[PDB]
């Protein structure tokens, strides 16, 4: 659960 | 500030008891209290406190998040009974939730529950959302950890910290999010229903993850490709069918918040329809 939030690469 | 009052009451300090830690966020730590109100009636309450020696940029966002939850005044939005800003540590004050996250709580009750029971969080989800883009917000991060749930069930939108007004004016809840808005920010109601029906799937799984541990661009990709999360264990026909409307490739073709409720509220009325169950497939995600 630690990449819920993220960009994209 | 200003911006703030224009939404949330300043309540006054000593009519504010601290009781326990419940919780810590970005801004500060979550505490559970209790609020005299002007009519000397005494309520639950959370308290979340903005850390010492906040940054200009973090007061703006706590206080923002406040703004924008003191515009909706329903019963399955979180309700903002007040700010301290006058002294610090700076505080928002919202009802008390005693069941805390939807998400946290369903994985402590792995199917302990009834269908109707789920059916009427669900519903209440719904109407909270249904109320939320009548005002014309899109909330951009409907999820269960962004639900709230109290002593009696009842279901509560919660975190607008990515929430905006709906306008021609960061990271993003990537296995939440529909695939329009991944692609190009199209931002819109229809990408709200997308993010309900992830929080559908996730309250009939209780409480597991979208996707489980996929990485963020094999859930982009397959979702792109028409690949959708399978049924949960013993879930209603009429519920799955409700998740893959809430997926439709087509933003438009999606149904409307207060199309969700009414299908809800039949199966409520008509609890018998929830007995007819959703095999073998080729993959763990299912195509279409
Ligand atoms: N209104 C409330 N009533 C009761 N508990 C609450 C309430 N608001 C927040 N909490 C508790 O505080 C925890 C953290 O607050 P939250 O609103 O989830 O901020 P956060 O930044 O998302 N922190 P976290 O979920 O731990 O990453 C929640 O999981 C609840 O257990
Ligand atoms: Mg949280």
């Amino acid at each position: 659960q630690w990449d819920n939030y993220e960009y994209i690469w | 500030t200003q911006t703030v009052h224009e939404f949330a009451k300043e309540l006054d300090a000593t009519n504010i008891s601290i009781d326990k830690v419940v919780g810590a966020g970005e801004f500060g730590e979550v505490c559970s209290g209790r609020l005299k109100l002007p009519s000397k009636k005494e309520i639950s309450v959370a308290i979340k406190t903005l850390k010492v020696g906040y940054t200009e940029k973090q007061r703006r966002d706590f206080l923002g998040e406040a703004s924008i939850m003191g515009q909706f005044d329903h019963p399955n939005i979180i309700r903002l009974e007040g700010v301290v800003t006058k002294s610090k540590p700076v505080m928002i004050v919202t009802e008390y939730m005693e069941n805390g996250s939807l998400d946290s709580f369903l994985r402590k009750h792995d199917a302990q529950f009834t269908v109707i029971q789920l059916v009427g969080m669900l519903r209440g989800i719904a109407s909270g959302m249904k109320y939320l883009s009548d005002m014309g917000y899109v909330h951009r991060d409907l999820a269960a950890r962004n639900i709230l749930i109290n002593s009696n069930l009842v279901c509560k939108v919660s975190d607008f910290g990515l929430s905006r007004v709906l306008e021609d004016d960061g990271k993003i809840p990537i296995r939440w999010t529909s695939p329009e808005a991944i692609a190009y920010r199209k931002f819109t109601s229809a990408s709200d229903v997308w993010s309900y029906g992830i929080v559908l799937w996730e309250v009939m799984s209780y409480g597991e993850r979208p996707y489980w541990e996929m990485s963020n661009q094999d859930v982009i990709k397959a979702v792109d490709e028409g690949y959708r999360l399978p049924p949960p264990m013993d879930c209603p026909a009429a519920l799955y069918q409700l998740m893959l409307d809430c997926w439709q490739k087509d933003r438009n073709n999606r149904p409307k918040f207060e199309q969700i409720v009414s299908i809800l509220d039949k199966l409520i009325r008509n609890p018998g329809s929830l007995k007819i169950i959703t095999a073998a497939r080729p993959s763990n995600l299912l195509l279409d």
